C-alpha cells in the first residue's frame, strides 16, 4: 500500500539517486547483496514502498535509471551499492545529448519513451495500490530537462489521479554550470507548471554555503551535498514508513500547502546541521530545530525569505518528542515576525511528527516552505533568457531539432504568467 | 365417402426484455479491480 515509484532522469538525476538508495538501504538495514540485516520487524513492516521482495529474500529498488550516454550508469553500475538495481532498469542510448533541450525532448528522447513506459508499467502494477510519482531532475542540462518533462508529459495522461513530485535542481543565480541554461530552464520550467503537482527547487549554490559555513566542511565533494539531499528526499516519507503519534501522508501535504494549482515551486531545508566539534556544545530540543529550520541559511534554495510573504509551510519532525513544544513553536513563529506571512490564511503550517528518528539520531526536523520570493528565481531568468533570446544566440542549435520560436514565446509568457501570480499575493 | 361435398375442399412475438437486464461492469463486484482504462496494461 501506498507504494511509489522512483525516478532518476540525467547526469544529476542518475547520481543524486546513488546516495539517495545508499541512505535509505541503510535506513532499512539492508546490505548492497540486498538481503536485509537490520534488528527490529519494524523495518520490514512498510519496506514496500520502496522496494521489491525477491527470492531467497531480498530487496531490490524500484527506481528507474534514464540517461542518454551510459558512462555515468557505468559508475553506479560499479559503486559500492550497485549490486541492488535490476539490470533491467537502465535505459540508455548511445548518442550524446549536448545540454541541448531540443533533442532531449523531441529526437533522442522520442527514441527511448518506448521502453522507459514498458518499464514504468512494469512494476506500476507490482504496487497493490500505487500512491505516486517520484523524480530528481537537472534544469540546466539536455538529458534530465529533456527526457525529464518528456516523461512527465507521458506520466500525467495515463496516471493524472496520482502525484509526482519533483526535485528539481535549478540554474545557479550567480555561476552558470551551462552556457544554454536560460533556454533549458524556461522550456522546462513550462513543461512543470502544467504537468507537475509539487516541485522543489534546489540550488548549488546554497548547497556549498550549508556546507562551508555550517557544516565547516574543507573540501565539499558532491557525494557530501548528496548526503544533504538524500536526507531530506528521505525525510518526506517518514510518515509513510514508519508510524508517528500524528502522520502526515504525501497527499495530505500538497492539499495543505499549494492553495492555487499553478504555485508548486516549494523551498526546503534539513535540521540539525552542526559541525563534528559544536555537537558538544548545542543541545537537541524542539526550540533548537525550529531555530535553525525558520532560518534563511538552511533553504537549499537561493531564495530569501525576507523579501516575500509565506503563503504556507511544512515541517517533519522525527523522534520521541512532545507535540505540544511543536504547536505552540510554529504559533510564535508566526506571532512574532507576523509580517512575513499572508493574512488571509488565520494559521499556514502544517506539522506531523514520527516515533522514529534516523538510524544515528535522536531527534531529527525537515523543512518545507512555499513562499512568494520564489518568484525571484523565475524573474532572473525569465531576464537571461530574453536578453539572448532577443539576438537569437545558439538559437540554431535549437532550430535544428525541427523546433520552431512559438514554442519559445509560449515557454516565456506561461513563465510571466507565473511570476505575477506570485506577485499578487505579495501586499507587502 | 360420407357425401360431405362441402368437406371436399378445405376452406379456412417478441420474447421479452427483463429488468433486471444488464451488462457486467467492473463494479459492484468484489472478486475483481474496479476500474476501466483504455490501454492500462
Ligand atoms: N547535488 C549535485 N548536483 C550535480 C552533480 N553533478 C552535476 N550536478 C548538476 O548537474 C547540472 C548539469 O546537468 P547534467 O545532469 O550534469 O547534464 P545532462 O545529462 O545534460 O542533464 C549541472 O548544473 C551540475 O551542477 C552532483 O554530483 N551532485
Amino acid at each position: 500500500m501506498r507504494e511509489i515509484v522512483h525516478i532518476q532522469g540525467g547526469q544529476c538525476g542518475n547520481q543524486i539517486g546513488a546516495k539517495f538508495w545508499e541512505v535509505v538501504s541503510d535506513e532499512h538495514g539492508i546490505d548492497p547483496t540486498g538481503t536485509y540485516h537490520g534488528d527490529s520487524d519494524l523495518q520490514l513492516e512498510r519496506i514496500n514502498v520502496y522496494f521489491n521482495e525477491a527470492t531467497g529474500g531480498r530487496y531490490v529498488p524500484r527506481a528507474i535509471l534514464m540517461d542518454l550516454e551510459p558512462g555515468t550508469m557505468d559508475s553506479v553500475r560499479s559503486g559500492p551499492y550497485g549490486q541492488i538495481f535490476r539490470p533491467d532498469n537502465f535505459v540508455f542510448g548511445q548518442t550524446g545529448a549536448g545540454n541541448n533541450w531540443a533533442k532531449g525532448h523531441y529526437t533522442e528522447g522520442a527514441e527511448l519513451i518506448d521502453s522507459v513506459l514498458d518499464v514504468v508499467r512494469k512494476e506500476a502494477e507490482s504496487c497493490d495500490c500505487l500512491q505516486g510519482f517520484q523524480v530528481c531532475h537537472s534544469l540546466g542540462g539536455g538529458t534530465g530537462s529533456g527526457m525529464g518533462t518528456l516523461l512527465i508529459s507521458k506520466i500525467r495522461e495515463e496516471y493524472p489521479d496520482r502525484m509526482m513530485l519533483t526535485f528539481s535542481v535549478v540554474p545557479s543565480p550567480k555561476v552558470s554550470d551551462t552556457v544554454v541554461e536560460p533556454y533549458n530552464a524556461t522550456l522546462s520550467v513550462h513543461q512543470l507548471v502544467e504537468n507537475a503537482d509539487e516541485c522543489m527547487v534546489l540550488d548549488n549554490e546554497a548547497l556549498y554555503d550549508i556546507c562551508f559555513r555550517t557544516l565547516k566542511l574543507t573540501t565539499p565533494t558532491f557525494g557530501d551535498l548528496n548526503h544533504l539531499i538524500s536526507a531530506v528526499m528521505s525525510g518526506i516519507t517518514c510518515c509513510l514508513r514508519f508510524p508517528g503519534q500524528l502522520n502526515a501522508d504525501l497527499r495530505k501535504l500538497a492539499v495543505n500547502l499549494i492553495p492555487f494549482p499553478r504555485l508548486h515551486f516549494f523551498m526546503v531545508g534539513f535540521t540539525p546541521l552542526t559541525s563534528r566539534g559544536s555537537q558538544q556544545y548545542r543541545a537537541l530540543t524542539v526550540p533548537e530545530l525550529t531555530q535553525q529550520m525558520w532560518d534563511a541559511k538552511n533553504m537549499m534554495c537561493a531564495a530569501d525569505p525576507r523579501h516575500g510573504r509565506y503563503l504556507t509551510a511544512s515541517a517533519l519532525f522525527r523522534g520521541r518528542m512532545s507535540t505540544k513544544e511543536v504547536d505552540e513553536q510554529m504559533l510564535n513563529v508566526q506571532n512574532k515576525n507576523s509580517s512575513y506571512f499572508v493574512e488571509w490564511i488565520p494559521n499556514n503550517v502544517k506539522s506531523s511528527v514520527c516515533d522514529i528518528p534516523p538510524k544515528g539520531l535522536k531527534m531529527s526536523a525537515t523543512f518545507i516552505g512555499n513562499s512568494t520570493a520564489i518568484q525571484e528565481m523565475f524573474k532572473r531568468v525569465s531576464e537571461q533568457f530574453t536578453a539572448m533570446f532577443r539576438r537569437k544566440a545558439f538559437l540554431h542549435w535549437y532550430t535544428g531539432e525541427g523546433m520552431d520560436e512559438m514554442e519559445f514565446t509560449e515557454a516565456e509568457s506561461n513563465m510571466n504568467d507565473l511570476v505575477s501570480e506570485y506577485q499578487q499575493y505579495q501586499d507587502a | 365417402q360420407e357425401e360431405s361435398v362441402y368437406a371436399l375442399i378445405p376452406q379456412p412475438p417478441a420474447m421479452h426484455t427483463s429488468k433486471f437486464g444488464g451488462k457486467t461492469h467492473p463494479a459492484q463486484f468484489d472478486f475483481g479491480q474496479n476500474k476501466v482504462q483504455p490501454h492500462a496494461t
